[PDB]
């Protein structure tokens, strides 16, 4: 009994396509052509008291704002600029024009209550604007609120008008205390600077240079769309992955254009507008074609505005279980001439790898209360604009749904055993080897879902396909073999290699990893050859 | 229509093809990892049902991209047939889906 | 011909996707834009040489 | 200058009236449609000539309507 | 030759990190490979021709490089 | 990369290629071959006139369909081995203004269709037209989008009747008794008609006698209510009815589209199955 | 979850050499023994 | 206007740079990749890095443009 | 007080119109768009630097 289980077992009805005998309604058709329509937008007290007369200090607010007040590179220095009593910014938090969550997304943001009314003070440490050129000077101020009404002297730290209160940095009211946790994101943005900044001039002179050698305006804003470009032709090799030692993946759901999630990716107002690494997604290139040997991943590198942290998003063009049709004239015969074309499912991971950090992330438990309410898998040293960013960027595409971890996955993945066992509904046609049906079927998901488990890593992974090895089907089998691969137990992959009966699906299995001979794979007892037995065992361990 | 589960045994696979060419069933289908189709000892068993035009042979497995369970559930829904099951021996009662669904849950 | 509809809706969203994308459409600048003429040219220019 | 994608991979050297459109997703080839369904992968004559095309609303059906001596459309002239 | 062959490709794999090149596919001699790795060469050999030639007594009872040993009549 | 080897460039026994060498006289210019084709030598450079085909450098003034509509006149230029690879003349370069796209508003907002492979080529969306003029949407036949300018251009040898409501096929024994082609072409398309693609044709496919023994005819009646009649003439076949049946099929849909009104999309079916075999047919009979 | 799901990579040792086969090298230093230098 | 007055002065760049003697390929090719764990896996190959068919391919510049 | 800093690393001056790279320019036409996503943030930055752009005007 699972939104998962339930859309698996009796899935919408798309459009109709009658027949002679039945009427085929839950066909996953690609979504109909994209439009623009000028018309359409593109949008879509007791504070008033406080602030009037109300407000008072109290002796601990009183007591850090004079320590503010007496101060006791830009990069490094804190500045604090107070207001005046009467200048205090008394209202609850409003969300941006631009903001598609949920009335219970917004509660949960605003924490059970969006009426709350938080008074902003003094401002804080500046972070570079989003298109300016990542190693910039900050511009846009920090706010620090505090509740006029509450028992704890508790202090809020808010990086930026995009975050909702429930991500603001709490504090425990101490002037040391607000002091070294902006110290924090001060230093990680010093190292930012002194690390990435010749690479962003470099960048900036090629840019200019590209700009002059093709004729076009040469203003600051065309350099920084141009350097937004030029992200794209950045190498692999020199690509800034690996940095930090925290690491942790997500899964972002299943997709068909996942271009189009990439561009939400690149306009989350959280992540800057140069990225170091962009792979823009087409599927229909020579080389971008997805297959059981598909070709792999395309990866691109963003880095967070405030918390210097990357998201190393991973569109897997690679995973796929559909072996390849044995009669591709008769395939392209019929399917050359219809106009229905069934969506494709293609999965988009993201490595979050941030520092080691013990306030930027809030000290633990924000994360864990955000988790508790939002049902996702966050680890507790998350920095905060990370785990906001992914929200927005998942809330924005309309994959909340989908944005699971670990867990997630391990409960997708049991929702698609209990599928497996459910007897499975009828399709357009079988599909054969000779014509196979561009549908992916009950087997076919679950080994792309085993897949994806492998890729969040897991250390039950190896036990899992074990398990499930003994009673699955053939893409099933594929499945764990890709995972054995993905996570690298040579043995495991041997082993199902091995077992697997003589066929198709045994030949793709032996032409995805780099072998020496097929027969090593193959042979799960050695053959003699011209009188001598091979062991090829110790070379898959 | 016939649909033959894991025989194996190249000479009853065999008997089983002149079977129904005698019978002249509508059409034969081997389902899961039944002998080789094209075996000698096949042939030996049968003599002719390789090449009969009235039994249809169909050799699905979903190790080539076959689609085995869809094809049985297409043919039954188009022609609103019913199905029959026969087992050479018995069948217990013992699963591990349930033990590793309540794995993966907990 | 006066008016032909293929050939002025592909034209015009040629131009449209010139304009707005100059970045992706970089490469079809020299086709409005020729490079202007006393700027060194890499297919063109032949400078002298020296005596020693 | 240095290494790009845009010198790795290169363009279909497709004609203006070929091409159905320059945006960035129809970029690519047409068999990319086939081969991504499939998930597989896989000349002018000596005097090429081709009479111009019409818009086909207005080709399916032409207006009788003539002229001194041409007939006369909304889009095209001719000689009759 | 089998048993050799795969080990010198175990050894390759092995150093594929640094490794420029692999080894030949046809097994040239059938009784001797080796692979070289760096400054470190391995040398597989059938148990006949590694007792006909003893490339380890040689290097194990060849003395050291020393330089006063250049001091002695040409040959 | 550095691990990798080069090729040699400036120091290297192998053939450094540059025929211009000893073949070409007084200034070169950088861009490699230019002048090969020609034989490799830039001399003869003062003719006006060359040896021409059809399309080429004299004959502009001549007529020819196919250039007179497809080439300019004044972009003609020199003969087939005598191509113009690298053209250099003195003057002041003159930039003429680009063509201004005519019979659109000033100021008007269009509407943008995004055009992407992931739709299949054979949707209408991909036929329409990109950019989207308010001031191109006919809106007293109800279209909300402006039609699609282009249309495919296949041989539709079969008849595919989902788009159309009703066909009725009015014909005439005594004529057939005549002996007329008309009436043969008639009862063909009939045929075809009733063996069309869309599910129990004979629903939508009638047949009336000639009840006065009138000329034959055909009346094709759309979901929108619309109908169409395809007109019968001498010397035309059930292949080129059908044809025009479907290209005005097509239209219709398109219309129908630009109008709101949803169309069932074709899938292959129990037809596209029927098809199947036959081809696989033919395709075997020409590997024989 | 939170722990199942992250991975932190080792502590790399600062000034770490590597050999051929990536092995952490240890401290180790060659002199010809059959010099006799003075010292 | 070039043969009566002055060009202007000679960039740094150019005249500290050499001229590079040689000519780096189009699309490099690099088969060694830290990215997928048991590089052995050619399925998680990253895409944006060329194949040798294109190293070998890309003698001349994207099909668009004209200069290197 | 603050420590004298690079051109490089000083903030970029932008336009009343300027845009990140994957959205599109501005043209009175299609004044921002042709883009299928919507309730892009960037866009209404843009927008209401213009408005402040015309108040200071």
């Amino acid at each position: 009994c699972s939104p998962f289980l339930s859309s698996l077992l009796s899935p919408v009805e798309t459009v109709p396509l009658h027949d002679v005998t039945r009427t085929y309604s839950t066909m996953d058709v690609v979504d109909p052509p994209a439009r623009y329509n000028p018309m359409v937008p593109n949008v879509e007290l007791w504070g008033v008291f406080e602030g009037s007369e109300d407000n008072k200090p109290p002796a601990w607010f009183y007591r850090l704002c004079k320590l503010f007040y007496r101060t006791n590179d830009p990069y490094v220095w804190i500045p604090f600029n107070l207001l005046d009593e009467a200048d205090y910014h008394v209202g609850p938090y409003r969300f941006p024009s631009t903001a598609t969550y949920t009335h219970e997304q917004r509660t949960l943001l605003c924490l059970g209550d969006t009426r709350r009314e938080y008074v902003h003070f003094c401002d804080s440490y500046a972070f570079p604007g989003r298109a300016q050129i990542p190693t910039s000077v900050g511009t846009c101020p920090s706010k620090l609120y505090v509740n006029p009404k509450q028992q704890q002297p508790v202090v809020y730290i808010q990086l930026s008008n995009d975050i909702p209160p429930a991500m603001w940095l709490p504090v425990k009211g101490t002037a040391a205390s607000v002091r070294r946790v902006l110290a924090e994101f001060a230093s990680m943005a010093a190292l930012h600077r002194d690390w990435h900044h010749d690479e962003f001039m470099e960048r900036h002179a090629t840019a200019v240079r590209m700009l002059e050698l093709q004729r076009l305006p040469a203003g600051e804003g065309d350099i920084l769309r141009y350097m937004a470009y030029d992200a794209r032709n950045a190498q692999f090799a020199f690509a800034p992955i690996r940095e930090f030692p925290n690491q942790q993946e997500f899964f972002l759901g299943e997709h068909d254009d996942p271009e189009k999630l990439m561009e939400h990716v690149d306009l989350c107002p959280l992540l800057f507008a140069i990225p170091h690494m962009r792979t823009v997604v087409d599927l229909h290139a020579e080389h971008m074609i997805p297959t059981i040997a598909g070709p792999g991943v395309a990866t691109s590198l963003y880095r967070c505005i405030y918390s210097k942290a990357l998201l190393f998003v991973q569109v897997h063009l690679s995973s796929e279980v559909k072996l390849p049709p044995q009669d591709p004239e008769a395939f392209k015969f019929m399917w050359k001439d219809s106009q229905v074309l069934p969506k494709m499912r293609i999965p988009v991971f993201v490595r979050v790898v941030w520092p080691t950090n013990e306030r930027m992330s809030g000290g633990g438990g924000l994360l864990r209360r955000f988790n508790r309410l939002f049902g996702t898998e966050f680890a507790s040293d998350i920095p905060v604009d990370a785990a906001m960013a992914l929200l927005y960027v998942m809330q924005w595409s309309g994959h909340i749904k989908d944005f699971l971890g670990v867990r997630g996955m391990r409960q997708r993945l049991a929702d698609l055993l209990l599928a497996s066992q459910q007897p499975e509904p009828t399709k357009l046609y079988p599909g054969t080897r000779e014509i196979p049906n561009p549908e992916y079927t009950v087997a076919e998901r679950l080994g792309m879902h085993v897949q994806y488990l492998a890729q969040l890593h897991d250390p039950d992974i190896s036990l899992t396909i074990q398990r499930l090895l003994p009673v699955a089907s053939a893409p099933v089998r594929m499945g764990c073999a890709k995972a054995a691969l993905i996570a690298g137990d040579r043995e495991l992959f041997r082993h199902i290699v091995s077992s697997e009966p003589p066929g198709r699906m045994q030949t793709y299995m032996t032409k995805l990893v780099r072998k020496r001979k097929t027969r090593d794979l193959v042979d799960a007892e050695p053959r003699l050859l011209e009188d001598q037995y091979e062991f090829a065992a110790p070379l898959w361990t | 229509v016939l649909v033959l589960d894991n025989v194996d045994d190249p000479g009853l696979l065999g008997t089983v093809l002149r079977t129904a060419a005698g019978f002249h069933y509508d059409a034969v289908i081997a389902t899961n990892h039944c002998a080789d189709l094209y075996d000698h000892r096949v042939i030996r068993a049968a003599r002719g049902a390789h090449f009969q035009k009235a039994v249809p042979i169909y050799t699905l497995k979903e190790e080539d991209g076959d689609n085995v369970y869809g094809m049985l559930n297409h043919i039954l829904q188009r022609n609103d047939l019913s199905p029959v099951c026969f087992a050479a021996r018995d069948d217990n009662d013992a699963t591990d889906e349930l033990d590793d669904l309540v794995r993966q849950l907990r | 011909t006066t008016y032909d509809a293929i050939r002025e809706d592909k034209y015009d969203a040629f131009i449209r996707l010139r304009e707005k994308f100059p970045e992706l459409y970089q490469d079809t600048r020299a086709w409005d834009n020729p490079p202007p003429f006393g700027e060194f040219n890499m297919f063109y220019s032949v400078r002298f040489g020296m005596v020693g | 200058l240095s290494v790009r994608t845009e010198d790795f991979f290169s363009k279909e050297a497709i004609s203006h009236a070929r091409r159905v459109s320059w945006a960035p997703h129809t970029t690519e080839k047409k068999q990319g449609a086939f081969a991504k369904l499939a998930r597989s992968n896989f000349s002018f004559a000596q005097e090429p000539y081709f009479e111009e095309e019409i818009e086909a609303h207005r080709k399916h059906h032409r207006p009788d309507v003539y002229i001194y001596k041409y007939n006369v459309s909304p889009t095209h002239f001719s000689l009759r | 030759p089998r048993h050799i062959h795969l080990a010198a490709w175990a050894v390759q794999e092995a150093d594929a990190l640094k490794r420029v090149c692999k080894i030949r596919r046809k097994q040239v001699d059938h009784t001797w490979e080796v692979v070289p790795v760096g400054r470190i060469i391995v040398n597989l050999m059938q148990e006949s021709l590694r007792e006909e030639l003893s490339l380890e007594r040689k290097w194990a009872v060849t003395k050291c490089m020393d330089p006063l040993s250049v001091a002695n009549a040409p040959v | 990369t550095v691990g990798l080897l080069p090729a040699q460039l400036a120091l290297s026994r192998k053939p450094r290629l540059r025929p211009h060498v000893g073949n070409l006289k007084g200034l070169v210019y950088p861009l490699p071959y230019y002048a090969m084709w020609r034989g490799n030598h830039n001399k003869y450079t003062y003719n006006k006139s060359t040896v021409c085909l059809w399309g080429e450098g004299d004959t502009r003034s001549m007529y020819h369909q196919h250039y007179a509509h497809a080439k300019c006149p004044t972009d003609y230029g020199r003969g087939g081995r005598e191509f113009e690879y690298l053209t250099v003349k003195r003057g002041k370069m003159l930039q003429k203004p680009l063509p201004r796209v005519q019979y659109v508003a000033e100021g008007s907002k269009p509407v943008w269709l995004f055009k992407s492979w992931h739709t299949p080529l054979s949707s209408p969306s991909m036929w329409e037209r990109e950019v989207q003029y308010a001031e191109h949407t006919p809106e007293h036949i109800g279209a909300k989008r402006p039609l699609a300018v282009v249309a495919p251009r296949t041989m539709h040898r079969y008849l595919f009747l989902m788009h159309m409501e009703k066909v009725t096929i009015t014909v005439s024994p005594l004529l057939f008794g005549y002996g007329h082609t008309i009436q043969k072409a008639v009862l063909d398309f009939y045929r075809r008609a009733i063996s069309a693609r869309s599910p129990f044709p004979k629903d939508k496919v009638f047949l009336f006698y000639a009840i006065d023994h009138i000329t034959p005819r055909i009346e094709v009646t759309w979901l929108d209510g619309t109908s169409y009649v395809p007109p019968v003439l001498e010397g035309a076949s059930s292949q080129d009815l059908i044809q025009m049946v479907m290209e005005e099929a097509w239209l219709a849909a398109d219309r129908m589209a630009a109008e709101g009104r949803v169309l069932n999309p074709l899938a292959i079916d129990d037809y596209k199955w029927d098809q199947l075999v036959v081809f696989k047919k033919v395709r075997d009979k020409e590997a024989s | 979850a939170a722990a199942a799901a992250a991975a932190a990579a080792a502590a790399a040792a600062a000034a770490a050499a590597a050999a051929a086969a990536a092995a952490a090298a240890a401290a180790a230093a060659a002199a010809a023994a059959a010099a006799a230098a003075a010292a | 206007a070039k043969r009566e007055t002055l060009p202007p002065v000679t960039r740094e760049n150019i005249w500290k740079e050499p001229q590079q003697t040689f000519f780096l390929p189009f699309a490099p090719y690099v088969r060694v990749v830290d990215y997928p764990k048991d590089p052995d896996a050619k399925f998680l190959k990253p895409v944006n890095i060329p194949r040798w068919k294109d190293y070998m391919q890309r003698t001349k510049p994207v099909i668009p443009r004209t200069w290197y | 007080r603050y420590r004298p800093i690079p051109e490089s690393m000083q903030p970029k001056h932008l336009e009343d119109n300027f845009t990140p790279f994957p959205l599109p320019k501005f043209d009175e036409s299609l004044e921002y768009g042709p883009v299928r996503l919507r309730n892009i943030p960037d866009i209404e930055a843009a927008k209401e630097r213009r408005r402040g752009s015309r108040l200071a005007a």
